[PDB]
């Protein structure tokens, strides 16, 4: 993977995650139970500058929603 | 589903039915008043009974 082409696909990666938590909240606001039963507690992604040996900056990651 | 009792959980299924149609139209068969109207070919009736 080419790398600016690298940098711009995990942006799109990332963005499409923090979309899709979104439209989950969005959709389960309103949802008494979850499957065993416990409350839908809202999720969120967590962004982080991706590449961590080098040049301190390219690219974002999406870990640990 | 099946409930465990392992957990309080909700006893989700689904059903959602439909429609309210009208099943019967019931005649209330009490004893009206009565009305005096002081003519000699009229009567009313006390207790059950129809004339044919």
């Amino acid at each position: 993977l080419l790398n600016i082409f690298d940098i711009a696909g995990s942006a799109l990666a990332a963005q499409s995650k923090r979309l899709n938590v979104a439209a989950s909240n969005l959709a389960n606001a309103d949802s008494v139970t979850g499957p065993d039963g416990q409350p839908y507690r809202a999720k969120q992604v967590v962004f982080q500058v991706d590449a961590a040996p080098g040049q301190a900056t390219g690219g974002v990651k999406v870990a640990s929603v | 589903g099946a409930q465990s009792s392992e957990q309080t959980t909700l006893p989700s299924g689904l059903q959602i039915g439909t429609g309210v149609r009208p099943v019967a139209t019931e005649r209330l068969h009490s004893q009206g008043n009565l009305s005096q109207t002081n003519n000699s070919k009229d009567v009313a009736i006390k207790g059950q009974g129809f004339f044919q």
